[PDB]
């Protein structure tokens, strides 16, 4: 399949001519990953009691 | 590669008289400085007569100027203005000291 | 004996074990710190150098003296401590002519004594169970995470064979000042030796993930002499 | 000095000891099957097997004996 | 019989997704996503059981 | 044929596969086997009504997977000889791997027969346990297997000469027989003495026997689908690939048999 | 014969200030953990 | 647009996905080092409650993600996916069909691991999971069940790309190019897909194995029925060290390739250094029992396995001298790859020295379930490992992205994260050869002067990390700027000394690989007409 060529074309995620700011999405999927350790705390500390 | 000294200096003499643009005088120039070794005297002014050639006076300016890195002392460097003396006055190439002096 | 703040070498020793052990660490780390002598200042002196080279050294791309040279030297120096590692080795499997035998059993955060060479004057088989002193029941200056409640009693210049294993998951039996270090596991017996050269209390701990009480389960051992060994036997 | 204990078989020279406590039982039982209970050099296997064997082991094979279980062959 | 060829020409001058060229491939494909649904869908509706602690009551 | 009409067509002998939606959905089965198995061994889930769709899924799916590499080599010509060749090559990588599995199911018998534990009675076979003879319905399998290594060997050279009868029978026979070692297995299963649950000795055996069980019905399913492309012209005297990559696999199921009888059954009864 | 001074002077003016730089940064990398044992409770009280 | 990132058969856009995913699992590995981390700053309890299985859980988790989904598709699902076809010419990778599901298991495999951690209490086992610790007996439901399933989804995984990569090696090489011929970096990623190829298969049978003592009532290990604990580790040990070198190899590739651009020289003695990749790929086969020297094996198998691990250090040795044989006489250029590549050597051959005294059987007495482990493996897998990554990405992502980066941003970001590390891990040496045993979440008191060193160094390095996130923000918005004021370098190879500012412009890139002869972002269809080499 033909597709196109250029700087910001060979990536999955669209950076300019967006409406939200593009660091709404830079940061939110970095901010997801470093959260998931957290949540399990939570879970767990939940379960034993401890809150 | 076992090549003597006397057969460096007659293969870059020959090197140097081939070359028939600028491109082809700084590249044949760039290999000889790349030895572990200082060209021979006879090397260096078959360099100032192939820049005269094409006509680019940089290019032979900066052929001292890598003489005095490859040198070991500065009594080695002076030796060498010392016997270049002609040919350096003859086709008037100035020293990179003496165009910006300091 | 005992770990102390911001120590950086080996707890003292009491056993010819734990001598030798101490004796190839020093003897390995002679020959490290020549070779990182020599690395590092190669390194050092490349880049204060070759950073200010204006025309590289382009047609060097090979040389027969120096990798020859530089392949068998790395030979010799690992053959040069490979022969005293090789004496250590099996100077520490053997176990000849032992005095007395304990065996000790790991469980799901305790450990089990027992004697059953039955010298004492009754003969029966002496055995009791250790634990760590909780924290709430600790009294003043006994040391958290170390001290037990009962703890195993040895005489002094006596050859003692260990004789460990398990019950229901892999534990291990260690104690740094003696250079003892064993696996525990259900099904098999192994062993070691030991030959104590002064008194003291010696601390060691579980050494072999067993679960939630992995960082509850210490060992204390006391040597004591010889008529103070029979007197805590005969009652004990 | 009172003290001792059994001391180097060239059986089993190696750290794993699992064999020596096993063979020893096995030994002492056989030797009162046939030569009767009571033997001298009979009490030489029951040293062995008591010094360096868990008290929970012969716990569980002497049940299984019980029950005739036991998988050593002793008869 | 032999339908290589007439199936070759079918093949190479088609449009669709090489997925759908075939004549008969509407009776494999509906039905197959149908299922494939489910069988993604329901396993995930079982996690909120599994970190509560519920267990079905199969008795 | 000039410049112009070379222009037309490939300058390389590669294959440029366009894109397609199955590994994406494999992937998904994948996951919904494995989500649905652990919840069920468990008892978070009634049944077994919802592992039978995801292994349902997991197969339908790969069945379209290849449907899609039949079209491309059939009636695409997008097969030459260096992709042919790469091909091949492929499959003997993934034979090597599948070998190596067993390399570990023989370790682990050997581990435990050398030096056997004492509770077994120090002994192998564990005492009171009654294994399977070598000389009986495991000799009947050994030639069984023996015999179809060389009717598939007269079938491919019967397809490479251009005789098509004979060809056809060689196949259909090949088929028939490890079916009926497939057959001749559960008999010998359902019959046995001792259970997987019968200690370390039910374990390894069953575990090294069992595998090599499974792989036979992959390489039934395997001869079945030659049979359909070759009555159905798709195989040719020169290209068939999809039949030689069969052949290497009878071959090394039959040296892994091999293995298995005289370890599991000679040697370690 | 050679121009110039010896080569032993020549080399020994560009390696010895080299020597005590190299030192120096040796110390830094494997001497640092003896600087927070200095200032800490349990030295020296 | 979702037929080309759900549908791919593209390899240059598959390896986009793979970094994405591998950068996206850094985080979360960040994160529970830095919680376990805190929670042994001092003695007590101190964030987590005193929930110790808890403790346990972070430790698994946070393994499995550093090395199973972070530096295995980024350092070969990215790098060797993206450069391996453009380095020997090929127009795609054979079977680009199987290079797509090889990706879509590991978010597959991720939603099995996480899943894993909330449901009942997790998997405080040990990324080794030994058994019967992890049997159904002293581990109750199904945590460890989900967690076999995610190791069996990154098998399926890498085992499908190692197949992928031998093929196209052998198969797909553009004329003239020869097997002698190849790159450094082609050849540190061929050599890796074989040591995955015989590793993995046995690593599937252990695991597999003890899956079926959970569930099936059966008798591998368990010893009430004859099993032995000691087969596992074995079967585990047999693929865990290949797995180290599957690990550092393809970093050995980088840095051959970041060393000869910055030093405008060529690799020195570049033969000897693919015979040297292939001896220490098949020594390591053959030391896996000096992770089992105190469970109790002979005298006579521990002194064969005591030689056999030492003379994998010759070999090793042999590239550490090569690369400083081909800076010397140089030209050095200190760029920010060159900083890691420098920082590499030096902190490798510590890490690589402390493992030598592990070497002999007589000394891991003293050095078993010890701190000084510890310190050990982390010099030479995040100061080494991941230094090479770093040094990877500044190397190749202008190019790849079309999007220069701030130069000046980066250097901070370099040493903030070589004087953390420092912190973290230097004095874990000194706890380990005083006695400190590892997985514990508490202690005795003589060891909190060391513990609250290194769990300072772990909030310095943390920070370098989201440095390193504003960076790829930056290069993202703000890539085009970069290039025309001078935040940025342009040229990693400068003018030599007689060529001239214009006759520089002729030639702008002296490059010995393809890549770097490229469009910037290089084109879908990078080859038609084949590239010739003679
Ligand atoms: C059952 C297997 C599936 C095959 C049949 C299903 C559908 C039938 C189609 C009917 C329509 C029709 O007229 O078709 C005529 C059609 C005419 O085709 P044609 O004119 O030559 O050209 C048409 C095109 O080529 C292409 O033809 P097409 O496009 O019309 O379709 C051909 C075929 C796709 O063609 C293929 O490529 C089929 C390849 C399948 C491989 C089978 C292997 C897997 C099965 C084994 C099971 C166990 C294995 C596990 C391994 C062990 C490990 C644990 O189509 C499908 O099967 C599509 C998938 C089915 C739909 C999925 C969704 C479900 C809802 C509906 O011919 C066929 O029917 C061909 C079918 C292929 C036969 C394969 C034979 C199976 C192997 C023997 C099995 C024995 C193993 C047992 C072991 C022993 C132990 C005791
Ligand atoms: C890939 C391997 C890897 C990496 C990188 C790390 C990184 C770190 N590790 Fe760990 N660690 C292990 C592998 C690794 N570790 C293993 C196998 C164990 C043993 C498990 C066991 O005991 O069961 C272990 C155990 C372990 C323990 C033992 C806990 C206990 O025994 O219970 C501790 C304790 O502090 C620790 C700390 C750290 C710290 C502070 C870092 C930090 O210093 C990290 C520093 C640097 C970074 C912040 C990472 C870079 C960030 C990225 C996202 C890279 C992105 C790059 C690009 C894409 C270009 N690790
Ligand atoms: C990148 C990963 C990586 C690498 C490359 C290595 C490399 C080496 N490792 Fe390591 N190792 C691990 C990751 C790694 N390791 C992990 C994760 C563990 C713990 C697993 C766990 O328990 O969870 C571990 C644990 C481990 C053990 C088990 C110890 C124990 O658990 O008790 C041993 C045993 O010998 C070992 C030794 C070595 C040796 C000799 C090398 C050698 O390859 C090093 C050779 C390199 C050099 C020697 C440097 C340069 C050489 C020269 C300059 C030559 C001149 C030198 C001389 C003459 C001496 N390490
Ligand atoms: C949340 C915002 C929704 C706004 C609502 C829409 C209203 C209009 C606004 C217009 C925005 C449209 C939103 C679409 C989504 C979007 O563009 O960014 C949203 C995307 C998400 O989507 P995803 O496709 O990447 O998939 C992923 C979904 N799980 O974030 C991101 O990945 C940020 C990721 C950036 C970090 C990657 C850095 C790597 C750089 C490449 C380097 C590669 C080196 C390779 C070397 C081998
Ligand atoms: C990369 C891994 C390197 C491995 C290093 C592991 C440690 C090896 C043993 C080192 C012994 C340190 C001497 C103890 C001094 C002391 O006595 O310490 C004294 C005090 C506290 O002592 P104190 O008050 O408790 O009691 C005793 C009071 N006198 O501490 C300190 O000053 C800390 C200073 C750190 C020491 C620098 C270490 C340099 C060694 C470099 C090794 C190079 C590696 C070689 C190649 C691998
Ligand atoms: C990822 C790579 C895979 C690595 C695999 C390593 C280990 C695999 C070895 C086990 C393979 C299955 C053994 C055959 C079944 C068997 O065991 O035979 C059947 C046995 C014998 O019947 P019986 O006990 O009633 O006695 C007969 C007395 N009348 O019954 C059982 O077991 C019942 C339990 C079912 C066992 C199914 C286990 C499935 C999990 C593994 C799935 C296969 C692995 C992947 C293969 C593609
Ligand atoms: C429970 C779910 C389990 C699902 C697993 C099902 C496995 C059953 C086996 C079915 C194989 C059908 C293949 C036919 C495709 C075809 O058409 O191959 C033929 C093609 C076409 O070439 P030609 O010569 O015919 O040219 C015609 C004249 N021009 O060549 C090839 O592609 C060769 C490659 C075939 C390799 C198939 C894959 C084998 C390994 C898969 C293993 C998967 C399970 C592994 C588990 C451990
Ligand atoms: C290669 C990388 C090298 C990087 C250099 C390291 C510098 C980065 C920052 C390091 C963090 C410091 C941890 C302090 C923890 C703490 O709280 O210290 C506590 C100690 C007191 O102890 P206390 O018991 O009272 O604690 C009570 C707990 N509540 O106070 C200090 O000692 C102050 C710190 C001393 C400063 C030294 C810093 C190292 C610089 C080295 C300079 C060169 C030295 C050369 C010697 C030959
Ligand atoms: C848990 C139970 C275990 C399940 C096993 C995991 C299942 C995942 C895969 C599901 C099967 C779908 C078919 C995909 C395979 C395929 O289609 O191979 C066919 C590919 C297609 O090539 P192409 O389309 O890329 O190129 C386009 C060219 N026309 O031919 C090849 O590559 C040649 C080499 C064959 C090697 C196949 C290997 C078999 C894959 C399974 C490997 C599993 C290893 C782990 C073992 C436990
Ligand atoms: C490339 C392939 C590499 C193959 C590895 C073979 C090298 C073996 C050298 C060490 C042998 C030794 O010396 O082992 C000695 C030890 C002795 O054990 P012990 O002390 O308990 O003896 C006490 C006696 N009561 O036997 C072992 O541990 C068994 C290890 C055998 C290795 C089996 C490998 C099989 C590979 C299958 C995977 C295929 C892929
Ligand atoms: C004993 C253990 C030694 C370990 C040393 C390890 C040190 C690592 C640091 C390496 C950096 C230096 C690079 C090597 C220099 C080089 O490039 O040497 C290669 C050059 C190239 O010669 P040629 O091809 O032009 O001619 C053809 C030559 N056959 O010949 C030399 O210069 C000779 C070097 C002297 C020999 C070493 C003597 C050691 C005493
Ligand atoms: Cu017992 Cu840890
Ligand atoms: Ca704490
Ligand atoms: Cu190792
Ligand atoms: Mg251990």
């Amino acid at each position: 399949v033909h597709f196109k060529d250029g700087v910001y074309e060979n990536i999955p995620f669209k950076v300019k001519g967006r409406k939200t700011p593009y660091a709404l999405s830079h940061f939110g999927f970095f901010a997801i990953g470093f959260a998931v350790p957290f949540v399990a705390c939570y879970v767990q500390l939940k379960k034993s009691g401890a809150f | 590669d076992e090549e003597t000294f006397e057969e460096f200096t007659a293969r870059y003499e020959k090197e140097f008289d081939e070359a028939y643009d600028l491109f082809e005088v700084q590249r044949v120039l760039n290999n000889c400085f790349s030895y572990d070794l200082v060209p021979a005297p006879a090397v260096i002014e078959k360099a100032l007569r192939a820049a005269r050639r094409v006509n680019d006076l940089p290019t032979a300016i900066r052929v001292f100027e890598a003489l005095k890195y490859k040198v070991e002392n500065e009594d080695q460097y002076k030796a060498y203005l010392d016997e270049l003396k002609d040919v350096r006055q003859e086709l008037g190439v100035p020293l990179k000291e003496e165009l910006f002096p300091s | 004996d005992v770990p102390t703040p911001y120590a950086c070498y080996f707890q003292d020793s009491a056993t010819p074990n734990q001598e030798g052990i101490l004796e190839l660490h020093d003897n390995i780390m002679f020959y490290l710190l020549v070779i990182l002598g020599l690395v590092s200042w190669m390194l050092y002196t490349i880049v204060m150098t070759y950073s200010k080279n204006p025309i590289a050294y382009k047609y060097i791309k090979h040389g027969q003296t120096i990798e020859v040279i530089w392949t068998i030297f790395p030979a010799v120096i690992l053959l040069i401590i490979a022969f005293p590692s090789f004496i250590l080795l099996y100077l520490c499997d053997e176990v000849i002519s032992p005095a007395m035998t304990i065996k000790a059993i790991g469980y799901q955060w305790y450990w089990k004594y027992e004697y059953s060479d039955f010298i004492n004057d009754s003969g029966e088989t002496v055995e009791f169970e250790s634990y760590v002193i909780p924290d709430e029941l600790l009294e003043e200056g006994q040391l958290r995470l170390l001290d037990t409640d009962t703890s195993m009693v040895v005489p002094v210049d006596t050859h003692i064979r260990f004789v460990v294993t398990a019950a229901d998951v892999i534990h291990d039996f260690a104690i740094p000042s003696l250079g003892i270090k064993v696996d525990a596991t259900p099904g098999r017996l192994n062993q070691v030796s030991a030959l104590i050269q002064r008194e003291g209390v010696f601390y060691g701990a579980c050494s072999e993930l067993c679960g939630t009480g992995h960082a509850n389960m210490p060992i204390k051992i006391e040597a004591v002499s010889l008529p103070k060994f029979l007197e805590w036997l005969n009652e004990q | 000095s009172p003290l001792h204990t059994v001391g180097f078989d060239a059986r089993f020279p190696q750290q794993n000891q699992t064999k020596h406590c096993w063979q020893s039982y096995v030994d002492y039982h056989k030797c009162v099957n046939m030569k009767g209970e009571d033997f001298a050099p009979c009490k030489v296997f029951w040293k062995t097997y008591n010094a360096l064997c868990p008290l929970d082991w012969i716990e569980k094979w002497d049940d299984q004996r019980e029950k005739g279980i036991f998988a050593g062959d002793i008869n | 019989a032999n339908k290589v060829i007439q199936l070759q020409k079918i093949f190479q001058s088609s449009t669709k997704p090489l997925w759908w060229r075939h004549p008969r491939s509407a009776l494999y494909l509906y039905p197959f996503y149908a299922i494939f649904a489910v069988a993604v869908v329901t396993p995930l509706l079982y996690i909120p059981n599994a970190i509560r602690g519920i267990k079905a009551k199969k008795a | 044929m000039t410049h112009l009409e070379r222009s037309r067509h490939q300058q390389h002998p590669f294959h440029m596969v366009m894109p397609s939606p199955w590994p994406i959905v494999v992937s998904f089965a994948l996951l919904s086997l494995a989500l649905s198995t652990a919840l069920t061994m468990h008892g978070y889930i009634g049944n077994m009504n919802m592992v039978y769709l995801a292994l349902f899924v997991l197969l339908t799916s790969s069945i379209l997977w290849f449907r899609d590499i039949v079209a491309e080599a059939t009636y695409l010509g997008d097969h030459t000889m260096a992709v042919r060749k790469g091909i091949n090559l492929g499959f003997l990588m993934f034979v090597l791997s599948e070998v190596l599995i067993f390399a570990g199911l023989f370790w682990a018998y050997f581990h435990s027969a050398m030096s056997p534990d004492v509770t077994l009675g120090a002994c192998w076979p564990p005492v009171g346990i009654e294994a399977v003879q070598p000389t009986e319905l495991p000799l009947l399998n050994t030639i069984i297997l023996l015999s179809s290594g060389a009717t598939v060997t007269y079938s491919h050279h019967a397809l490479i000469a251009g005789n098509r009868n004979k060809a056809l029978s060689g196949l259909l026979i090949t088929f028939w027989l490890i079916v009926i070692f497939v057959t001749c297995q559960y008999i010998e299963y359902t019959n046995a003495a001792f259970t997987i649950s019968d200690g370390v000795y039910g374990s390894v055996f069953y575990a090294g026997t069992g595998l090599h069980f499974l792989h036979m019905v992959m390489l039934a399913a395997m001869l079945g689908v030659n049979y359909w492309r070759m009555r159905n012209y798709h195989l040719t005297a020169g290209h068939h690939v999809g039949y030689e990559t069969t052949i290497i696999y009878t071959h090394v199921l039959d040296v892994i048999w091999l293995f298995l009888y005289v370890v599991f059954y000679w040697w370690g009864v | 014969g050679r121009i110039g001074e010896s080569w032993v002077i020549t080399e020994g003016r560009r390696l010895i200030p080299e020597i005590f730089q190299w030192s120096a940064v040796l110390s830094v990398c494997l001497g640092w953990p003896g600087a927070v044992y200095f200032f800490s409770k349990a030295r020296k009280a | 647009m979702v037929q080309r990132w759900l549908y791919s058969t593209n390899a240059k856009d598959i390896a986009v996905l793979y970094f994405m995913l591998a950068i996206f699992s850094g985080m979360a590995g960040t994160a529970m080092s830095l919680i376990i981390r805190l929670e042994l700053a001092a003695p007590g309890s101190q964030y987590l409650h005193g929930n110790s299985q808890l403790f346990n859980v972070l430790v698994v988790g946070h393994a499995v993600l550093m090395i199973f989904f972070l530096v295995m598709p980024a350092l070969i699902g990215g790098f060797g996916n993206y450069l391996l076809p453009l380095m020997i010419g090929a127009t795609d990778t054979a079977f680009p069909r199987i290079n797509n599901i090889a990706f879509w298991v590991l978010p597959m495999g991720l939603v099995c691991l996480v899943t894993s951690t909330l449901v009942e209490s997790g998997a405080g086992t040990g990324w080794t999971v030994y058994p019967p610790l992890s049997s159904i007996q002293a581990h109750s439901g199904p945590s460890v069940d989900l967690a076999i399933f995610a190791l069996h989804l990154t098998s399926i995984s890498s085992l499908l790309g190692a197949i992928n990569f031998i093929v196209t090696t052998l198969n797909m090489r553009t004329n003239g190019m020869t097997m002698h011929k190849l790159p450094l970096f082609v050849w540190s990623i061929f050599i890796t897909a074989f040591l995955l190829l015989l590793s993995l298969p046995v690593l599937s049978a252990g695991i597999t194995m003890l899956l079926l003592d959970r569930n099936f009532n059966t008798s591998f290990f368990e010893v009430s029925g004859g099993g032995d604990p000691i087969l596992y580790e074995h079967l585990f040990w047999f693929f865990g060290h290949p797995e180290v070198y599957i690990l550092i190899i393809p970093g050995f590739g980088i840095i051959s390739h970041v060393v000869s651009t910055y030093s405008k020289k060529p690799v020195f003695g570049e033969i000897s250094m693919v015979y040297a990749m292939a001896s220490i790929g098949l020594l390591g086969f053959l030391v896996w029992s000096h992770h089992m020297y105190i469970v109790g094996l002979d005298a006579d198998t521990r002194a064969y396995f005591t030689s056999a691990t030492m003379i994998i250090a010759i070999p090793t040795g042999i590239k550490i001298f090569s690369w400083l044989a081909t800076i010397h006489g140089g030209s050095i250029r200190l760029a920010t790859p060159m900083l890691y590549a420098i920082a590499f050597l030096f902190l490798f051959t510590m890490g690589g020295l402390t493992g030598v005294a592990l070497a002999n059987a007589s000394l891991d007495v003293a050095f078993h379930d010890t701190y000084y482990v510890v310190g050990h493996f982390h010099y030479v897998l995040s100061m080494g490992a991941i230094f090479s990554l770093f040094a990877g990405y500044y190397y190749w992502s202008p190019q790849i992205l079309g999007l220069n980066y701030n130069e000046k941003l980066a250097q901070i970001q370099f040493w903030l994260i070589f004087i953390g590390a420092n912190v973290i891990f230097f004095p874990m040496h000194f706890l380990g050869i005083n006695g400190m045993p590892r997985r514990i979440p508490d202690y005795p008191d003589a060891f909190a002067g060391w513990n609250y060193v290194a769990s300072i160094g772990s909030f310095i390095a943390t920070l370098s990390l989201f440095l390193f996130i504003y960076i790829l923000y930056d290069q993202l918005v703000n890539g085009l700027n970069n290039k025309v004021n001078n935040k940025s370098v342009i040229y990693n190879k400068a003018p030599d000394f007689v060529e001239s500012n214009t006759i520089f412009n002729l030639n702008t890139v002296k490059s010995s690989s393809i890549e770097f002869l490229l469009t910037s972002p290089p084109a879908v269809h990078s080859f038609n007409t084949p590239a010739v080499q003679s």
